[PDB]
């Protein structure tokens, strides 16, 4: 009754209480090889380190400027074990400049650790990593999806509150080297000039209509090499299509050079279009870093570098990660209602 | 009720019969297409008794028709499926699902 | 003689204490004994400590050394102590006779129309109004040995023994002549008819090995711990005596408790108490086949328990469980078209043995007594001192007869 098969390690059940995960850096060594064993933290520290990183980001402007040395990456999804995988495989944060695109939590049976990881870490370096905001942060989707649920399991409800309104404050247009210009989705034919971008407020849930909505929503045609702004789209039903016109007014209006996105998963992990005849660069590249997405597609991933006037592109690998049930049961309300099916069974076949 | 809408047929020499055991498998869904189960998440297949109630009805009437290595489209209405009373945690009362149950190998 | 009575008699003191106190550990210690005839039990226990001290052993000096040195200043008192001990012992008596009958004869009636917080005031009611009768002579001395001329002899028997010992037999034959046709109605009749026909070995034994023979069952999953839940008696096969509590566990007229007591049996695997990880993947493993792995159902079982716990010990018990599975509607979807609950003929031959045990023994004394009122007078003057001691052993074996019941044995064994 001790123990039946003994080849799996135990998770500690001690939530940690300020004890050293503060020093006014906070600690991060113990933050790897506690949640690595799917502990757990005291709400109290939760919601100061998440608090914390809120009051941070609060004060960053609308349109990050970055200097050259930099290494995009792309969605993540909430995989924690592959997260890993990714800061392994990239340099370490104190050596190496980032920058996030994509969305960090639904889908994923990890989303509260990556979370606080992130934001812990933002904590500590408030200088050498960025984040910028998706789709994915907003009431309504994440209400919908498997959010929700988990912060009402494995913590309260006042932590779901408090990491809503820190995603509020997330900046969305992430410029970089005055060269490129790197956004969650794709550009709106309503939005013209970069100008334009540095006066909208981002302080509330995103609309279902204008620039805000049309940013965070658009996507890239999928038949490039075709005939002749604003085809309407039909997969996501609500937002707007590109075409390769309106890329070229948009990089010949103001002085930039290519788009990058984080959306379209692919079997490869990146995939460039067409190079642009005025400088010879491509003008579109879209990048995917978790492998293995839905546990379906069985794809690798990637994870962009750039320094030195050369664009190189790494690719990236697996990891195994522990299991739990869908929607997070546990097994009395799993096998409850076959338990009543088969005592009632066979009670009435024994009794006539 | 049960309906069946091939995807992807092939041969259909061989089919189950009336008290063999059946290997699986599939991915479930609901109507709008948000997914709640799999069988590869987890790396090994489904097994059931056809024939003996262990399974919803609606398996029970739609599986019969296809036969080895067939995918197809099935839709349970809510009478064959887990009903009004439904289940807890997972299937609101009165949803209708859509599986994907492709078989595989016959024992 | 000297030495050796007084071992007798200081073993008496010692036996009375540990006995009448053994019961009032289990029923505080464990939560599920707090049933509404359990706090009745523990009155006649507590009144079995007070003449389990104070009123044996000074009766005890008396014996030999012919003269109280306790003295006028309280000897008399004694007196009240003794006459407070037999006359509450025979009115908490007498309530729970009467109780038990109006449960049984109408099972709903109880079953809902009184709790435990009126209980605790009505056995509060019957010491003190009894106190009251004896302490009036006690200090008005209307009469260290007891004399009185004939008033108070007859007032006391014509209150406390004898008229308890009137209602108390009375009303509990009734609980006996209307508690024999409910075990024999028109359908315990129909449930041996089958037991007859289903017995192959046609010993009255009905062996895992004889239910595995029905056509339809020899699939089921589960059999095997239905079958021991069951087998109460624990020897490996079923017999009449507890087949019928068994079936009759499930009705319409049932409640949540039993029902939900019964699911949580399925899962404990020794009558403990308690479900462990070993326990809590077994049971689960033969229902789970395979289809999930090994180590991911041991990962799943680990993280239920570790959010189960909120006692720090590492295990669950009746009440977490209830925590967790609270609010799932089981009760309504275990239910058999039997209808008869046979729940309150459950405990009638230990709560029973005893209203007789105090009848057959502090009888004597009040009869020999009065008669010794009387003028005839033998060469018995000191037989009051020969039969009114046999009493206090009464209160003695009070505690003794209950270590049949498996509640109390699993405490008495602990
Ligand atoms: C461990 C103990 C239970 C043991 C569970 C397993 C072997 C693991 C197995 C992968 C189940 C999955 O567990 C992750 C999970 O599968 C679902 O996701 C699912 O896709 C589903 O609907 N399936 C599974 C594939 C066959 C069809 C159907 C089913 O036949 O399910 C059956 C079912 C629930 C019968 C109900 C019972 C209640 C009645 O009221 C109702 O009658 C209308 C019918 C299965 C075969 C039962 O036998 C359950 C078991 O034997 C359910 C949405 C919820 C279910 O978990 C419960």
């Amino acid at each position: 009754t001790d123990r039946v098969v003994k080849a799996v390690p135990f998770p500690p059940s001690h939530r940690l209480t300020a004890k050293e995960v503060f020093d006014g850096k906070p600690r991060v060594d113990i933050l790897k090889a506690h949640l690595m064993k799917e502990g757990r933290l005291e709400e109290s520290v939760a919601l100061r380190i998440i608090t914390e990183g809120a009051s941070i980001l609060r004060q960053e402007k609308n349109l990050l400027d970055i200097d050259a040395p930099v290494t995009v990456c792309g969605d993540i999804h909430g995989q924690f074990f592959d997260l890993m995988k990714l800061f392994e495989v990239g340099g370490s944060p104190a050596n190496t400049r980032y920058l996030f695109l994509g969305d960090y939590v639904d889908r994923g049976y990890f989303s509260i650790e990556c979370v606080l990881y992130l934001w812990a870490l933002k904590i500590l370096y408030p200088k050498t990593l960025f984040l910028l905001r998706g789709n994915h942060e907003c009431r309504h989707l994440t209400e919908y999806f498997t959010f929700k649920q988990e912060c009402k399991i494995k913590y309260s409800e006042r932590v779901y509150d408090a990491c809503m309104d820190a995603f509020d404050c997330l900046p969305l247009a992430a410029l970089m080297n005055q060269q490129f210009l790197c956004v969650h989705g794709g550009l709106s034919p309503e939005i013209n000039t970069l100008d334009d971008i540095r006066k909208l407020d981002r302080f509330k849930e995103p609309p279902a209509y204008g620039p805000m909505c049309d940013i965070l929503w658009s996507d890239p045609l999928e038949d490039f090499g075709n005939e002749k702004h604003f085809t309407h789209n039909t997969v996501r039903g609500c937002s707007y299509f590109y075409s390769y016109p309106a890329v070229c007014d948009f990089l010949q209006h103001n002085n930039l050079l290519s788009i990058l996105r984080a959306h379209e998963a692919q079997d490869a992990g990146y995939r460039m279009y067409r190079k642009s005849q005025t400088t010879g660069f491509p003008s579109l590249i879209t990048i995917f870093s978790a492998p293995n997405y839905l546990d379906v597609y069985n794809n690798k991933a990637a994870v962009l570098k750039y320094e030195n006037n050369v664009m190189n592109i790494r690719q990236f690998n697996c990891s195994p990660h522990p299991y739990w049930l869908p929607n997070f049961m546990d097994v009395f309300t799993w096998s409850l209602p076959f338990v009543g099916e088969k005592v009632t069974e066979m009670l009435v076949n024994v009794l006539n | 009720g049960v309906q069946v809408e091939t995807i992807s047929p092939g041969d259909g020499r061989t089919f189950p019969k009336r008290g063999q055991t059946c290997v699986v498998h599939y991915t479930g869904m609901l109507e709008d297409g948000k997914k709640f189960d799999s069988s590869r998440d987890r790396n090994k297949p489904f097994k059931f008794m056809l024939g003996k109630q262990e399974v919803i009805r609606g398996w029970e009437e739609g599986v019969a028709q296809m036969s080895v290595g067939q995918r197809a489209k099935l839709t349970i209405s809510p009478d064959y499926a887990y009903g009004a009373t439904g289940h807890p945690g997972i299937i609101p009362p009165h949803a209708t699902l859509v599986f994907d149950v492709e078989l595989l190998k016959l024992e | 003689w000297v030495v050796g009575m007084g071992i007798v008699m200081s073993l008496i003191v010692l036996a009375i204490v540990f006995g009448n106190v053994l019961v009032i550990t289990a029923i505080a210690k464990f939560e599920r004994l707090q049933t509404v005839t359990n706090y009745f039990i523990t009155s006649l226990a507590c009144a079995d400590l007070v003449m389990g001290l104070a009123v044996v052993p000074f009766g005890a000096a008396h014996i030999l050394m012919k003269m109280w040195t306790f003295g006028n200043f309280w000897c008399e008192f004694w007196t009240s102590i003794d006459v407070l001990c037999v006359t509450a012992s025979i009115e908490t008596l007498c309530v729970i006779a009467v109780d038990r009958y109006f449960a049984i004869t109408s099972p709903f009636k109880y079953q809902s129309l009184l709790t435990k917080n009126k209980a605790r005031v009505i056995i509060l009611m019957v010491w003190i109004v009894s106190g009251l009768t004896s302490f009036l002579p006690i200090q008005m001395h209307w009469y260290c040995d007891f004399f009185t001329n004939q008033a108070y002899a007859i007032a006391s028997s014509i209150v406390s023994f004898y008229v308890p010992l009137v209602i108390m037999v009375f009303v509990y034959s009734r609980v006996f002549q209307e508690a024999k046709r409910q075990l024999d109605a028109d359908e315990i009749k129909r449930l041996g008819k089958r037991f007859k026909k289903l017995d192959l070995d046609n010993s009255g034994s009905l062996s895992v090995e004889e239910f595995m023979s029905l056509p339809e069952l020899q699939q089921n999953p589960l059999v095997q711990r239905v079958i021991d839940i069951f087998d109460t008696d624990g020897n490996g096969e079923v017999d009449f005596k507890e087949f019928i509590e068994g079936v009759s566990q499930f009705s319409v007229k049932g409640d949540k408790e039993q029902k939900l007591r019964f699911a949580f049996r399925i899962y404990d695997m020794d009558k403990d108490g308690y479900i462990s990880n070993g326990e809590l993947f077994q049971v689960l493993k033969m229902m789970v086949g395979n289809n999930l792995k090994d180590t991911q159902l041991q990962q799943i079982v680990d993280k239920t328990i570790i959010n189960a716990d909120k006692d720090g010990d590492g295990r669950i018990s009746f009440e977490e469980f209830c925590a967790v599975v609270g609010g799932l509607d089981i009760h309504k979807k275990m239910v058999v078209d039997v209808k008869f609950c046979l729940k309150e003929h459950k405990a009638l031959k230990t709560l029973g043995i005893i209203m007789g045990t105090f009848t057959l023994c502090w009888l004597p004394f009040f009869i020999v007594n009065i008669v010794h009122v009387i003028q005839d007078n033998l060469i018995r003057k000191e037989v009051y001192i020969l039969l009114n001691w046999i009493g206090y052993v009464n209160s003695g074996f009070n505690p003794l007869i209950y270590c049949r019941s498996p509640d109390f044995r699993i405490a008495f064994q602990e």
